[PDB]
């Protein structure tokens, strides 16, 4: 019924008004590429092909509009159609007469996609404002769009049979609305947070913490190379941290010719003692920790998550803030080329042998799992004595539970705690830790030491059974294994108990996925709705659609979100 | 279906060396042992051998499309 | 400001393995050499496949890529075998080709192992490496192959039907001393077949002044090429292309003076 | 396309007229016959016609020269015999 | 023991059964997370291999078989009931976990091109195409036969060149897009010749003819299925996954002197970033790694039965170093690039690597002023039938954010369904108007004068019509 | 007509009535991979409406020890709707209780 | 409006940037005479960035008040948000 | 125009219009013979 | 006659019911095919449980 | 569909330079070489060569993009010696290398043979 | 905290607690088409043209539905030429 | 699969 | 229809979905094919 069409989603009002399938878009799927810049994506050639931007015939470009339109659709660079001024459209694929092919003012010639041309790049869920981006069109040879992996944070996005959609805009004004307020570099800074969006992330994350580490030095032809990757060099080569015996560079001194110009951050290493601060070597740092940037060169400190990461003074975002966004862009680029090209000579691997610890450090994990189930079973008879004492506000029941998890829970951090003293230097898993790369302290204990205690709907494993979690156990068992305590890690194996109940305790994880995707697009669909109309108007109040004033001025002070910094106001806490 | 011509690692010719393999088999050699025998050394190499399964067989016993 | 004289000592010489030690060279000349023996030495294999009658199991790619997989003996005519490019000829001639002939038909009732020794060439030179053998297809009874390919002259840039080594073994330093690799445990790592070590010490003490030298190479053949001409076809061909980059060069130096 | 063109700054909601329903209707007297079909192809004062679109992607409506793509369509009436509810 | 339970009544024959089929193919499950063998789960029923021996008999629609199956190196009891030896799906690869290039990052994986050049998991793709010729018409044929451009007032102008006599091309003759797979004729009924009613093959398949069948089907009209083949070389968009879950496509492809190498000459077939195993905790991927270079050097192919106790990685280290390798498995690796040893030693293992049914070619979507919607004037949607991608109301959101209004007047209004209507100044519905005659009337007023030139998307004049068949009277006025 | 029809459809009723059919059995087996095959003849539907979103059915219980894999479920808006059987396991054909 | 009695800001808005050089750069595109001498420019919308940097683009800036009056900002009156 | 057929491998011609039968066997499933036109293969 | 019914493959009542793997080729039929499906309209369906 | 062919990688098309000598602005005495259609191999042997020469101060190698075939290498020398010259001696040296070592390696044959 | 404020204000700017839902959403006196491009749809179409509403066509919703420029960044403002400085300068081409 | 506190 | 050619054929095209004329290339009709969209059993019903 006509109610029917015009009710639904992918009616007339929503699914073909508000939002409908358009012409020069084109998907296929994403693979990464360190080479290309930030605002770079690579299109494959047959996706360029296809889509064409018609140009306007001037007397500066008709040269050039003549020869593209001489090499036609099958040679690359060509263009597909002339339009005339009386706008007839002469298709250049089946045969025009010589006398078509000739071109004057006021013709539009419709070329194929070139490098340079700007398009906008998306991926859904289009969430937040960054999910769209203007991204600058460089032709590479196959068939997949590659994007620099910095990009890859504000589209949510890995490379694991990921797509996305290319949307070429078609016009000059559309054009330079793309170039001047879409691009890449513009929206590095999110005005949701006062953040910078992008950060230096996987390789270049965790090769730079062991670049910048005190321990690095380079022979001057490793300079060379690390040199010839930087785009904004200035042909000068810096003298070397060490001249005699032999001329040798150190990571910081070349990552200082990266930062770009004159930038000043003090920020802290995650690994950082926290009694440094208040001792001695306060300033010259034990551990290279404290990273310090006086004049757009690294003093000191180890670069990490915390320094080249998305987080509120970050060198990104103080680059962001003071540079501008261009110089942060190249830097963005330099950091990954660089510091990628480094990565070849050092390394990067994880093997088994990161996930085995000492032996003396085993003993100690067993020994906390035979004393933390000797405390359980110390609880639980107690509880049968009836020598338990209800906790105010909980049954006795609810009570015990909260004493046994107490338990189990202070046995798993400790013994995480040993796996993760047993970790040598040299261990990769570590090296992502520290770096913040990728992984937790969490996975590393859970790798190594114990995987933990599996709960489903918030409590231990309930008893499928009458009485008892599986047919193996006896009835009315509250131990720790009966109610899923996982003792093995992952490297040990699960046993087959185990095993079921981190099924159980994943298969809780899926389907909290599957759920929060349904229910925050909801939320997020209805809020824009609400708020869709309310802008900045010139009077500098916020107002809807209506006129009606929601606000004097925008936030109370009227400044935008991106532009804010965290300041201490230093008045406030001091005594009189 | 059928063994490969060039072990994909490194390119060493094991096509002409599956029924050898088969043979030192049936000569109850273990499989380590004719794998050394053929002079495969490199685990890509042994590789290829060991984990090779023959279909082409199963392909040959239905008859012909045409005769 | 001069190229250091290398040396040679050839300590193994056999049908399908040369092992030599370069000495007094440098890594990036070494590896360069260990590079184009795998990318860059010329061998002569099939690229161009008609095949006439198909009743195998396996479809005609198939074939086709098997039958390019199949190394041919190549060791003194791929210099006189000219690319099919230069060739002034249409398509492929005696001088800038090869051309094999396969006809098989199974009729017995035992089945037919189409093998390389069924290919027949018109050149005598050019054999598949038969003088087991490679098999092609097998064939039912009732099922016939017949096919007529052209082999061409190229390098394993292409292609790898066109890699003369199975593999390349390029070590320097047996002994860590100039520390480019630094294992976290010493101990645990096994010793390098060329280790001069006593089993006591896991790893030589750190030279400062040393830079890599005396590299240690084991080349192995797939039959297309000697092992020792592969060596030496590799050193010169980088030479050639040395020189052609030279020519380049100097053209390129007087147009812009 | 000699209108000038204009863009709309107000869009004012209201329950059509019978009246205006009857005038602005290209079909008169009503849509009389239940088939679509009448000569063949084109019935007159039926469900099919030729008047209140374009039919085939050749044809012509006879209003107005659409040839499928000018033409916005154009509508018809009928007559209830005895009024009836909107729901 | 010390007693816990006196009175068991039953026993399990072994407790690996307690997995399904998917699962019981995932070496060392124990050793994974969860959510990893759930995702392996999924990941293993759109591998590739030889689905059934009889796959030559068989037209199906979507087959696809891989050139070299292998079995595992690495395997577990059970699978020898699920016949997974005897049908394999997926290569054991020599796999580096090692970060060279930065193309492997995310879960991207760097493939070795030499590997690919040799057979490394290289597939084909069978496509069968049906038609029918059907008679029930009473007075349409649908004839098989091959179609003429003079003959035929209905025709189309992409190559008819290849079908034979009979309509159907022979098999052996490459097709590619944009070709008549089958040419077929439905007589015209003369109302007062031929409306072409061939198919077409789908754009940019791209193969050989394999076999062409002409049969009567159920209803007893003839029957004509063909089936195309087209070799998949693997590219660097396709999807590559292990059976502990990883799951990446081909981030680039280095030939054999580019890739890392061992001493022994050894160059990984694929390479995969370090960063996917610790947050994914698939640790099950490094113990199949060392049971494999094991297995390898052994000549025995390792068990990875789920739960064993008599297998463990300190079991397996020192096995391997039995075999002369570092006891972890770990590798001095040299660059191929320079020749310098990499200063971390990767950790370099065959490890049984699948090929999924995704691949890019399959995936890539262009659309630039192609067929339009019947219903909405809009652009089609499918790859198949050159659809342009949804513009969705989240996108409209965030251009909106961004403050692009002309970019999303364009996406919204220009590039899907650009439309122009005469609406009348004195009443705000829109007017008859005859751009050929010049004559602009609106009826209810007998008003000519006062009519206006209006663009606005189609899909709004025909929501604007169907409020109008509602008896709502959207009255645009342009005052 | 009604065996043929409800099997090729995946409707189970009759043609004419729609109202009581039960939509997604007798899906079209997979042929992708051996293993594919395999699960799809090994699988069980969980009649729960997909579009709902409650938990509790989606869950895995203690009872499917042995009875349905535990890691072998579709992720996406069907994560514990859909079940395949464990190996040994076997499913009662049925008997008379005389 | 008066030309006296302008409340709104001075500094040119990023959209009001965006809008005026890509409406420029398309007068240009159709051969509209170009103030800035160019050098070796051809590109219409670089030629439109030299000309916003000489603030010699011939483009006045209607503000619309929210009260209905409006304020027109000459593109060269108004400061560059650059 | 020459069928072979699927269940006695013989080829039969078989006109436009034709039923499609193999003569000596009956059967209805033929397939048609592999083209004249020979089509060039890259052993790549 | 009263109807057809359609018949699950290598079920007791099918054609390929106790045959030898020598016999299931010689019907161009797979040893290894599991079963358990109806060819229906020639498409091979299976009954989800 | 979009690969490229494999030919395209060592093979100049019509109208493509080997070499092209392009200036460095920033710092005297530099020179930016870009060479088409080569790879690793011929730049490490270039830069290693020219890294031996005590008037070179500045030699390195890049591939701007592993898809792209090209090889752009910057030479900075002292004042009295051209970039490139420096980059000609670099080849005469390489080949002089090259052709010792194919005399000694076919000495090396010999000798093995029969000895 | 804009953001968050921006939202409580939106929310409680009326005087009664708006909820964002359909009924506090479209409860609110905008434009009849925008109402009906959030959930109700014809309901709110039908209301509208019973008691004669007039669209203002101020809103953002409203515009893209007509295809006209939306009042929101790059279209709260007109352009105009000027001829003045057209005439200055060199008019090179 | 951590603990009470955690996540599953 | 080609108003320069009188008595022109115009080649249907898939890709854009026109008739063009063969002899100069021009577009006569831009979007004209669109997606271009039992009479046995009974009759009208
Ligand atoms: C990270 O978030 C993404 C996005 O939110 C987007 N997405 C995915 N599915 C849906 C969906 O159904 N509905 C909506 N709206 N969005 C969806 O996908 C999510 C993650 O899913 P995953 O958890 O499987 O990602 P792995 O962690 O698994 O990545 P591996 O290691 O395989 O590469
Ligand atoms: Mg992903
Ligand atoms: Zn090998
Ligand atoms: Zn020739
Ligand atoms: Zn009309
Ligand atoms: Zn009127
Ligand atoms: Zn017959
Ligand atoms: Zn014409």
């Amino acid at each position: 019924s006509l109610k029917q069409r015009l009710k639904g989603k992918e009616g007339r009002v929503r699914g073909n008004l508000m939002g409908k399938r358009v012409d020069f878009s084109a998907r296929t799927v994403i693979t990464p590429d360190p080479n290309l810049s930030i605002d770079q994506v690579g299109v494959p050639r047959s996706i360029a092909a296809n889509m064409t931007f018609a140009e306007i015939v001037t007397p500066f470009n008709i040269d050039r509009l003549q020869e593209l339109v001489r090499r036609g659709n099958s040679q690359y660079p060509g263009a597909k159609y002339i339009i005339r001024d009386n706008g007839d459209r002469i298709d250049l694929r089946f045969h025009p007469k010589p006398s078509d092919l000739h071109l004057q003012t006021g013709y539009k010639v419709e070329r194929h996609m070139c490098d340079g041309d700007i398009v906008i790049f998306n991926r859904q869920p289009t969430l937040h404002k960054m999910s769209m981006m203007g991204h600058r069109v460089r032709i590479l040879p196959w068939s997949t769009f590659r994007l620099n992996l910095s990009v890859t944070t504000p589209y949510n996005a890995d490379f694991d049979g990921d797509e996305m959609n290319l949307h070429l805009p078609q016009s000059l004004e559309t054009r330079a609305e793309i170039q001047e307020l879409a691009m890449v570099p513009r929206m590095i800074v999110t005005p949701q947070s006062n953040r910078p969006v992008m950060g230096i992330v996987q390789d270049t994350l965790t090769a730079v913490r062991k670049f910048t580490k005190r321990d690095v030095f380079l022979e001057r032809g490793e300079v060379m190379n690390l040199l010839m990757f930087l785009s904004t060099w200035d042909g000068k080569v810096p003298q070397p941290a060490i001249l005699k015996p032999r001329p040798l560079w150190t990571g910081k001194q070349i990552f200082s010719l990266i930062i770009p110009g004159h930038i000043n951050c003090i920020r802290t290493h995650s690994t950082h003692p926290d009694d440094e601060d208040s001792g001695p070597y306060k300033h010259i740092s034990p551990g290279d920790t404290k990273v310090v940037v006086e004049n757009g060169e690294l003093i000191m400190g180890i670069l990490c998550k915390k320094s080249l990461g998305t987080s509120a003074g970050s060198l990104v975002h103080i680059s962001y803030l003071e540079m501008g966004h261009d110089i942060t862009r190249l830097f963005y680029s330099n950091i990954q080329t660089v510091i990628n090209n480094w990565l070849l000579i050092e390394g990067h691997t994880i093997g088994i042998g990161d996930s085995i610890a000492d032996s003396k450090t085993y003993q100690d994990i067993q020994n906390t799992i035979k004393k933390a189930k000797q405390d359980v079973i110390e609880v639980i008879e107690k509880a049968h004595n009836n020598e338990l004492e209800p906790t105010p506000g909980n049954t006795l029941r609810q009570t015990f539970e909260n004493q046994v998890n107490r338990i189990l829970n202070d046995a798993r951090d400790k013994t995480g705690s040993s796996a993760q003293k047993s970790l040598s230097e040299y261990n990769n898993f570590k090296s992502m830790v520290v770096s913040g790369a990728k992984g937790s302290k969490i996975n590393i204990s859970q790798v190594i030491a114990v995987v933990g205690q599996q709960n489903v709907e918030g409590k231990r494993i309930p008893f499928g059974f009458k009485h008892r979690t599986l047919p193996h156990f006896i009835k009315d068992d509250y131990g720790p294994e009966s109610r899923g305590f996982v003792e093995n890690s992952y490297l040990a194996g699960l046993t087959p108990t185990e095993f079921f109940f981190h099924a159980m305790g994943g298969r809780e994880g899926l389907i909290d996925t599957a759920v929060k995707t349904a229910e925050t697009g909801y939320i997020q669909r209805r809020l824009i709705k609400s708020m869709e109309s309310v802008m900045v108007k010139y009077d500098a109040t916020v107002r809807n659609s209506i006129n009606q004033v929601v606000q004097l001025r925008y936030g109370e002070d009227g400044l935008a979100g991106e532009s804010v910094e965290f300041q201490n106001l230093a008045t406030l806490k001091p005594s009189n | 279906m059928i063994i490969p011509v060039r072990c994909f690692t490194c390119g060493k010719i094991v096509g002409n060396k599956w029924e050898a393999y088969l043979g030192l088999l049936q000569a109850e050699y273990t499989e380590g042992d004719a794998l050394d025998a053929l002079g495969l050394k490199r685990y890509c190499c042994r590789r290829m051998l060991l984990a090779h399964v023959d279909l082409i067989e199963k392909l040959l016993n239905y008859a012909p499309l045409e005769k | 400001p001069y190229a250091n004289q290398p040396t040679v000592r050839i300590t193994e010489l056999t049908d399908e393995n040369v092992k030599f030690i370069i000495e007094n060279t440098d890594l990036a000349v070494a590896n360069s050499i260990r590079r184009v023996f795998i990318a860059e030495v010329p061998i002569i294999a099939i690229d161009w496949v008609q095949i006439d009658a198909n009743s195998s199991v396996l479809h005609d790619e198939f074939i086709a890529h098997r039958l390019g997989l199949i190394p041919l003996t190549s060791d003194d005519i791929v210099d006189k075998l000219q690319y099919s490019r230069d060739c002034t000829c249409e398509e492929f001639c005696p001088e800038c080709s090869v051309e094999f002939t396969l006809d098989v038909r199974c009729n017995e009732d035992q089945t037919r192992h189409v093998t390389s020794r069924d290919l027949i060439s018109n050149s005598p030179r050019v054999i598949p490496v038969t003088s087991d053998d490679i098999l092609i297809v097998k064939l039912r009874k009732g099922q016939e192959l017949r096919l007529r390919a052209y082999a061409k002259k190229g390098f394993g840039k292409e292609h790898a039907k066109w890699n003369p080594t199975a593999g390349v073994a390029f070590e320097y330093d047996p002994d860590n001393a100039l520390r480019h690799t630094v294992y976290p445990k010493p101990e645990e790592w096994p010793k390098s077949e060329y280790s001069e070590l006593d089993e006591d010490e896991s790893q030589a003490p750190y030279d400062p002044n040393g830079k890599p030298e005396r590299f240690y190479y084991n080349v192995e053949s797939c039959g297309s090429l000697r092992p020792e001409t592969i060596v030496l076809s590799a050193l010169s061909g980088l030479k050639k292309k040395l020189s052609d980059l030279q020519t380049q060069l100097s053209h390129e130096i007087q147009s812009d003076v | 396309s000699a209108c000038p063109l204009r863009t709309i700054k107000r869009v004012q909601f209201g329950v059509l007229s019978p009246d205006e329903l009857k005038r602005m209707s290209v079909t008169e007297g009503g849509i009389k016959y239940p088939e679509t079909t009448e000569g063949g192809r084109p019935k007159l004062g039926g469900l099919m016609d030729p008047r209140q679109g374009v039919i085939e992607r050749t044809g012509r409506c006879q209003t107005c020269a659409g040839n499928m793509t000018e033409c916005p369509g154009h509508f018809g009436h009928i007559e209830l015999a005895k009024p009836v509810f909107h729901v | 023991e010390v007693a816990y339970c006196s009175t068991y009544t039953h026993c399990e024959i072994h407790p690996s059964m307690i997995l399904g089929v998917c699962a019981s193919i995932i070496p060392f499950p124990d050793h994974n997370q969860s959510p990893r063998n759930t995702y392996q789960s999924a990941m293993g029923k759109q591998a590739m291999g030889v689905y059934i021996t009889n796959f030559h008999v068989r037209m199906d629609t979507l087959a696809h078989v891989l050139y070299y199956p292998q079995k595992p190196l690495v395997t577990t009891r059970s699978m020898e009931y699920l016949r997974f030896r005897e049908l394999p799906a997926g290569i054991n690869s020599i796999v580096a976990i090692a970060s060279y290039t930065g193309y492997n990052q995310e879960d991207s994986v760097i493939m070795n091109r030499s590997a690919v050049d040799r057979g490394f998991f290289r597939s084909v793709f069978y496509r069968s195409y049906k038609e029918q010729e059907s008679k029930k018409g009473f007075d349409q044929e649908e004839v098989f036969e091959k179609p003429t451009r003079e003959t035929c007032q209905g025709m189309r102008h992409a190559i008819y060149d290849k079908l034979d006599d009979d309509g159907l091309i022979a098999p052996g003759v490459r097709v590619s897009g944009d070709d008549v797979i089958i040419g077929k004729t439905v007589t015209l009924p003369e109302n007062e010749t031929k409306r072409d009613c061939s198919t077409f093959l789908r754009t940019s398949e791209t193969g050989i003819v394999d076999q062409v069948m002409v049969t009567l089907n159920q209803e007893g009209y003839k029957f004509c299925k063909i089936r195309v083949r087209s070799v998949r070389i693997p590219q660097i968009g396709d999807k590559f996954a292990s059976r502990h879950g990883q799951k990446g496509t081909c981030g680039i492809q280095y030939r054999q002197e580019d890739m890392p190498f061992t001493c022994e000459g050894i160059t990984p077939d694929i390479i995969i970033n370090p960063h996917a195993i610790p947050s994914r905790m698939t640790i099950g991927h490094l113990i199949e790694c060392l049971q494999g270079k094991v297995s390898a050097n052994k000549g025995e192919i390792g068990d990875a039965t789920p739960f064993n106790d008599a297998v463990n990685v300190q079991k397996i280290s020192n096995l391997l170093s039995d075999y002369g390798y570092h006891l972890r498995g770990n590798e001095v690796l040299y660059n191929g690039f320079t020749g310098r040893k990499i200063t971390s030693q990767i950790f370099i293992g065959p490890t049984y690597y699948q090929r999924l049914k995704h691949m890019v070619d399959d995936k890539i979507h262009s659309r630039a002023r192609g067929p339009i919607q019947i219903l909405n004037r809009q652009p089609m949607e499918g790859r198949s039938r050159d659809g342009g991608l949804r513009f969705g109301e989240m996108e409209r959101d965030c251009q909106i954010a961004h403050g692009a209004a002309q970019f999303l007047r364009e996406r919204l209004f220009e590039a899907s369904d650009p439309y122009q209507v005469h609406v009348c100044n004195l009443c705000g519905i829109m007017a008859i108007a005859n751009t050929r005659t010049h004559t602009y009337e609106c009826r209810g007023c007998r008003n000519k004068t006062q009519i206006s030139l209006v663009r606005m998307p189609y899909a709004c004049k025909l929501l604007f019509q169907e409020l109008m068949s509602m008896s709502i009277a959207p009255r645009m006025m342009s005052v | 007509d009604g065996l043929k029809y409800s099997l090729a459809t995946g409707n189970w009723g009759d043609q004419k009535k729609a109202h009581q059919a039960r939509a997604g059995v007798s899906q079209v087996l997979n042929r992708l991979t051996f293993a594919s095959t395999l699960s799809h003849l090994r699988r069980l539907n969980s009649p729960i409406g997909r579009d709902g979103k409650l938990a509790k059915p989606r869950q895995l219980h203690n009872t499917l020890w042995g009875m349905v894999c535990p890691a072998e479920t579709p992720e996406g808006h069907a994560v514990g709707l859909v079940k395949n059987l464990a190996l040994m396991a076997y499913i009662s054909v049925g008997s008379q209780p005389s | 409006q008066a030309n006296q009695k302008r409340i709104t800001t001075p500094y040119m808005t990023k959209y009001e940037r965006a809008r005026v050089l890509g409406t420029r750069a398309l007068q240009i595109a159709m051969c509209a005479p170009v103030m800035v001498e160019l050098e070796g420019e051809t590109d219409p919308l670089l030629i439109a960035m030299k000309e916003l940097k000489a603030r010699k683009i011939p483009i006045i800036i209607r503000r619309y008040l929210p009260d209905g009056s409006y304020e027109d900002w000459g593109v060269d009156e108004l400061i560059i948000s650059d | 125009m020459i069928y072979i057929c699927g269940e006695c491998h013989t080829e039969n011609e078989i006109k436009s219009r034709d039923p499609i039968r193999c003569r000596e066997c009956g059967y209805r499933i033929m397939y048609k013979k592999r083209t004249k036109r020979l089509v060039v293969f890259d052993a790549r | 006659f009263i109807g057809k019914i359609p018949i699950m493959l290598r079920s007791t009542y099918c054609l390929l019911n106790g045959l030898t793997d020598r016999d299931l080729c010689e019907l161009n039929e797979c040893p290894l095919d599991p079963g358990g499906y109806f060819i229906i309209n020639g498409s091979e369906k299976v009954l989800i449980a | 569909m979009n690969a490229p062919p494999a030919f395209e990688s060592f093979l100049l098309f019509e109208g493509e330079k080997k070499i092209t000598i392009n200036k460095d602005t920033k710092v005297p005495n530099a020179c930016l070489f870009t060479i088409n259609k080569e790879d690793h191999t011929l730049g490490n042997i270039i830069k290693s060569q020219l890294l031996k020469d005590p008037q070179v101060l500045f030699a390195g190698y890049k591939v701007p993009h592993p898809l792209e075939h090209k090889i752009i290498i910057r030479v900075q020398t002292t004042p009295d010696y051209s970039p490139q010259e420096a980059f000609t001696n670099a080849i005469t040296d390489l080949i002089s290398e090259l052709s010792l070592l194919e005399e000694r390696f076919r000495v090396a044959i010999k000798d093995k043979q029969e000895g | 905290y804009r953001h968050l404020a921006l939202l409580c204000d939106t929310m409680t700017c009326r005087g009664h607690l708006m909820a964002i839902t359909r009924h506090g959403v479209n409860r609110q006196d905008t434009g009849p088409l925008m109402k009906c491009s959030f959930e109700e749809t014809v309901d709110v179409l039908m209301e509208a043209a019973a008691h004669g509403e007039s669209d203002p066509m101020k809103g953002v919703s409203e515009n893209i539905m007509l295809g006209q420029l939306a009042p929101a960044g790059t279209g709260c403002f007109d352009l105009l030429l000027d001829a003045e400085k057209c005439k200055y300068g060199m008019e090179i081409p | 699969i951590w603990g009470i506190g955690c996540n599953p | 229809t080609c108003p320069n050619h009188p008595d022109a054929i115009l080649v249907e095209d898939y890709r854009a979905g026109d008739m063009i004329c063969p002899e100069c290339g021009l577009v006569v009709g831009d979007r004209v094919i669109d997606v271009g969209s039992n009479p046995l059993l009974s009759d009208g019903d």
